[PDB]
C-alpha cells in the first residue's frame, strides 16, 4: 500500500498549457499550467494519507 | 524593396527561448550588383529597419 501512496503522492506531472499550441480564434494569455511536484522534506512525504 | 529579395519569418523560435511569445525572421536581399551604393548595403539596410 505504502509504495503505491507514496508514487501517486509524490509524483511530478505534467499539465498542458492555457495558450494552446494550437490556439482558437483570437486569443491573448498564455500559460503553464502546474499540478503535483515531488515532495520535498521527510515532513512531507510523512503526511502522505494513507 | 529594391533589396528584400525575400523575408523568411518563424515565431517560436527566439533567441533565448521559444514558445508563443518570440520569433524571428530571416531577410534574404538581392544579389550584391542590384546592390549598388553603400546605402544598398547590409551594414545600411539593417540601420534604417533597426
Amino acid at each position: 500500500d505504502v509504495i503505491t501512496a507514496i508514487k501517486a503522492q509524490n509524483a511530478q506531472v505534467a499539465a498542458g498549457q492555457l495558450g494552446g499550441t494550437p490556439p482558437v480564434k483570437g486569443q491573448q494569455l498564455n500559460a503553464s499550467i502546474i499540478a503535483q511536484t515531488r515532495l520535498t522534506s521527510t515532513e512531507e512525504f510523512g503526511k502522505i494519507l494513507l | 524593396k529594391n533589396n528584400v529579395e525575400s523575408v523568411f519569418a518563424v515565431n517560436g523560435f527566439g533567441f533565448a527561448g521559444r514558445g508563443q511569445n518570440t520569433g524571428i525572421a530571416f531577410v534574404s536581399l538581392k544579389d550584391w550588383a542590384d546592390r549598388p551604393g553603400e546605402e544598398n548595403k547590409v551594414e545600411a539596410i539593417t540601420m534604417r529597419a533597426t
